[PDB]
RNA sequence: UGUACAACGGGGUAUUGUAAGCAGUAGAGUAGCCUUGUUGUUACGAUCUGCUGAGAUUAAGCCUUUGUUGUCUGAUUUG
RNA sequence: UGAUAGAAUAAUCUAGCGAAACCA
């Protein structure tokens, strides 16, 4: 392939898993920002391998989940051109974030970009409804507009980015009413995405050649961790009360207060990069797949140099007290 | 399974250090290159000042305490009590806090005596004149 | 660990002294790269000095220390004081009877005869 | 004690770079001001080839600037 | 009339309190001497800065301290060939123990003080004799030249009185043989003049030593002592 | 004109390995002084001990900041 | 009186001057 650079630094996603209308309405991806990696104690259960219920040390990627938001949606109505959108959909009320995206010199604009828009639900609601009635009516498939909560994050970039995601539910009038009712309220991925789920990963590399859009496949999911939890760190081996930041924090990052996905091996891309965590193309069975993990132990020192305690309650106890 | 590292006394985790054995099958980890390097000059913890060789031949801290009662690797093992199980989560989180305040404390003793010498010595540099 | 052209020790009892390895049994084959030796692997290797019965002849042995840290598949990176390796058949059958210092886990778990004449594991 | 007595030496050179910048402050604003005026009276006004009118405008730009210094 | 500012040698890059220095006098200097950005300077280069340079500046500044005495010295020099002159430092003052010692609110800070600083010389030079050496009245008007052309030269009703903001000193009594620079940003009180003064960064005072040739160490021209 | 930005400051994390300076009976010994010693003590004494994981660095591409301080603007283009 | 200047340190650019070969 040549190697020409990057479009966008948000990489596409290009295709998305298969449609069962079988199972609720629920997303297809995400996209979340890398934090940095660390080393995960466990045991490996897998019998035909020597190393069956042995302890097993395993280099892993954290990727920091901000709750991600929707605030629209897109309807694609086939043409024998290809797929075309007919129309998109917005909600109302969108952020400084959103609303910051679109503009270049926001700083200095009169910050007048939905502004006639909101003047559609000023009305009952009737361009707006006779245009989700159309996308219930054509309009085969589905994508949602979304955007993370990039204020609850340690990036430096205030503004927020949008995506498209194909949304494999059930009954597009069920779609477009489930995003109806998801207009500017939050989604988790805890709701999209599971324990032990081999994902694919969608990012722009580390350009110095670099800066490439790379899907890498076939990640295991490890911790589908909690905002709310002060033991992100923990396991049932390891009762400390520890978060997943490092000690000192994630380097050049910053921290993880909202949720995170700790995911297996390595990934394209660097730190502060946005990527897309989509779920499998298809339904992997290779054992690889099938694996349902236990953790052990949390590496949380620091990278910051070498480390030696995982808390800093643990460094006081082992040091002493100081002079100072 | 956490160990000592042999050279600073803290603890050793996996992926962090370098073990080395001798002939006699003794292991050696090591938390860091810098123990490691330290071991490998055929050096005395008991010269290098901030490792915990010195600080316990020292007096810094405290060394022997009656809450170090309950840390010890037991080579017969129990068979398995739930029960038992938080009681020594409660034991371990309590005995800390406990060492802590010990070690506090003890330290406290330490930083009351330069005031009476120092009463001692200035009036040393009072009564001459 | 060791090249090809590697002097390491003899831990069994058969009267050899060192081991000189000249070849790399089941190694890669990339352009000026050297087949390295390392704990658990049965490569070719000649007595220097010892008994002559077992110089000038070159005999498969198996490497029981290594003393270059290698990460273990839990979380240690460990090596041994020296480097040794004990002669025995292809078949793995030991020609030593007792073997002498501390053998390699993966080595003891590669080999059960060389476990069977194992005094000291790790 | 000695140290207040060093900050009056450092307010008086304080005050010695002040009383300099007001001179030359007031003396870039009249010198500029009688120059602009002195040549929209007149000078610009006869010839305007602007090959003349620049040597005289540099010529009472160093008149008045000699003589607002000495 | 570019700049620049370096610290020359192994004690000078190895002491921490230079590079403050280092910060507050590439924070004095006007915008065409702004040498931002070179803040890391490196272990390799030595004098390597006289190749690559004179394309575009002129006008070095060097620190140095002596490896056997504790001396930090200034020295001044041009990228073309010219003198170079040395001098030892005397009560060097962080700026922000100046904070610290007397409360101001600075604009150092913003980029609207994004502007040239200007020439105050206290009684730096006289053209009389008033003495019986007259090489030093001439290293008084050698000196002098220096400091009106090192920053822009300003035919005054030329220059746009609109900024002023930045104001340099230096201060020279002829019976303490001290040169002392200390600069003030400017506060105006409009009343038609009347003009406060608030300390910003570095105060300093320094000691004639040597003049030499503008590549350092060439040809000793002047010796101070 | 704002959880706004920035210079400081602070806290966290890591690096190096006990800073300067104070005290000594610790110091192989040499003279010195008598109260010729059952450690009598006073001077020199590389060093050692306590003050002291002390002191120094810490983002220049680490993290955080209810603390301080200042800041917010011009040039061009389009229906 | 003699020599392309200017800048790059007194070791590439601008400026100035400015060909010929050949040409169903
Ligand atoms: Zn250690």
């Amino acid at each position: 392939l040549p190697r020409k650079r990057a479009a966008s630094i948000r990489a596409r996603v290009k295709a998305f898993p298969k449609d069962d209308r079988s199972k609720p309405v629920a997303l297809t991806s995400f996209l979340g920002y890398k934090a940095g990696m660390t080393t995960i104690v466990r045991d490996l259960d897998r019998p035909g391998s020597k190393f069956h219920k042995r302890e097993v040390v395993e280099a892993v990627t954290v990727v920091d989940t901000p709750p991600v938001v929707v605030v629209g949606v897109v309807g694609y109505v086939e043409t024998p051109r290809g797929l075309r959108s007919l129309t998109t959909v917005w909600a109302e009320h969108l952020s400084d974030e959103v609303k910051r995206r679109f503009y270049k010199n926001w700083y200095k604009s009169k910050k007048k970009a939905f502004t006639k828009y909101s003047a559609k639900y000023a009305q009952d609601g009737a361009g707006i409804e006779r245009e989700l009635a159309r996308i219930k009516k054509y309009a085969s498939v589905v994508r949602v507009l979304v955007h993370t909560q990039i204020r609850k994050t340690p990036l430096a970039q205030k503004k927020a980015h949008l995506a498209e995601i194909q949304l494999n539910g059930g009954s597009i009038s069920e779609k477009v009413d489930w995003a109806r009712e998801h207009f500017e309220k939050t989604v988790a991925v805890d709701s999209v995405f599971e324990q032990n789920e081999m994902i694919d990963a969608i990012a722009v590399t580390k350009g110095h050649r670099g800066y490439h859009s790379r899907t890498s496949i076939n990640h295991k999911i490890y911790r589908v961790g909690k905002g709310d939890d002060e033991a992100n760190g923990a396991t049932s081996f390891d009762r400390t009360k520890k978060t997943i930041t490092p000690m000192g924090g994630f380097v050049h990052y910053g921290e993880i207060k909202n949720d995170f996905i700790m995911v297996k091996g390595c990934i394209p891309g660097n730190r502060k990069r946005i990527v897309t965590l989509r779920k499998s193309l298809y339904t992997n069975t290779s054992r690889k797949a099938l694996e349902e993990v236990s953790l052990k132990w949390i590496d949380t020192a620091s990278k910051f140099g070498k480390g030696r305690f995982q808390t800093p309650a643990e460094k006081h106890a082992f040091m002493g007290t100081l002079k100072k | 399974r956490i160990y000592q590292c042999h050279f600073c006394s803290s603890p050793c985790y996996p992926g962090h250090g370098i073990m080395f054995v001798r002939n006699d099958a003794k292991e050696f980890r090591f938390c860091r290159s810098k123990c490691h390097k330290a071991f490998k000059q055929r050096r005395n913890p008991r010269k290098l000042k901030w490792t915990k060789a010195f600080r316990k031949a020292a007096g810094k801290e405290l060394a022997v305490d009656s809450t170090l009662t309950f840390a010890q690797r037991r080579n017969v093992p129990v068979r398995y009590n739930r029960e038992l199980v938080a009681t020594t989560l409660k034991a371990m989180a309590r005995i800390e806090e406990i060492r802590q305040k010990r070690e506090r404390a003890f330290y406290k003793n330490r930083m009351r005596g330069n005031k009476e010498k120092d009463f001692l010595r200035d009036k040393k540099l009072v009564e001459s004149n | 660990g060791l090249p090809v052209g590697a002097i390491m020790n003899c831990a069994d009892n058969s009267g050899a002294r060192n081991l000189y390895i000249i070849a790399v049994k089941g190694s890669g084959s990339r352009l000026n790269r050297l087949p390295a030796a390392s704990l658990g692997d049965m490569v070719m290797a000649t007595v220097k000095k010892g008994k002559p019965e077992l110089r000038k002849k070159v005999m498969p042995a198996i490497v029981v220390r290594q003393a270059k840290s290698w990460r273990r598949r839990d979380g240690v990176f460990l090596y041994f004081e020296d480097n040794a390796g004990v002669i025995a058949n292809p078949k793995g059958e030991m020609k030593g009877s007792a073997i002498t210092g501390p053998v390699g886990k993966e080595c003891a778990d590669l080999w059960p005869r060389v476990a069977s004449n194992s005094g000291v594991v790790v | 004690e000695n140290i207040r007595k060093v900050l009056e030496k450092e307010t008086a050179l304080r005050k010695i770079a002040q009383k300099g910048a007001v001179k030359l402050f007031n003396a870039i604003l009249a010198t500029q001001v009688k120059t602009e005026k002195e040549v929209s009276e007149n000078l610009s006004e006869i010839k305007n080839k602007e090959e003349k009118k620049e040597l005289i405008t540099e010529v009472s730009k160093e008149k008045f600037l000699d003589l607002v210094k000495a | 009339p570019k700049s620049m500012v370096i610290r020359v040698g192994q004690t000078s890059l190895a002491n921490h309190s230079l590079n403050q220095l280092v910060k507050d006098f590439r924070q004095i200097m006007q915008p065409h001497t702004a040498i931002k950005l070179k803040e890391r300077k490196s272990n390799k280069l030595k004098d390597f800065v006289v190749m690559c340079g004179p394309l575009g500046v002129t006008h070095l500044f060097m620190f140095t301290q002596s490896e056997k005495t504790g001396n930090v010295s200034l020295k001044i020099a041009r990228t073309p060939q010219g003198p170079t002159v040395t001098f030892q430092v005397l009560d060097y003052s962080l700026g922000r123990d100046i904070k610290k010692f007397l409360k101001r609110p600075k604009s150092l800070n913003n980029d609207d003080v994004l502007n040239p600083p200007l020439l105050v010389l206290n009684g730096f030079s006289t053209s009389k004799r008033s003495g019986e050496d007259d090489q030093d009245v001439n290293v008084e008007k050698v000196i002098v030249s220096m400091f009106q052309n090192i920053f822009p030269p300003l035919n005054p009703a030329r220059t746009s009185l609109n900024s002023i903001k930045r104001v340099f000193m230096i201060n020279k009594d002829r019976e303490t043989g001290e040169i002392s620079m200390r600069h003030y940003f400017i506060d105006i009180r409009e009343v038609e003049k009347a003009i406060k003064l608030t300390e910003l960064g570095p105060r300093l005072t320094l000691k004639l030593v040597k003049i030499e040739e503008g590549i350092c160490s060439g040809k000793v021209l002047h010796h101070e002592f």
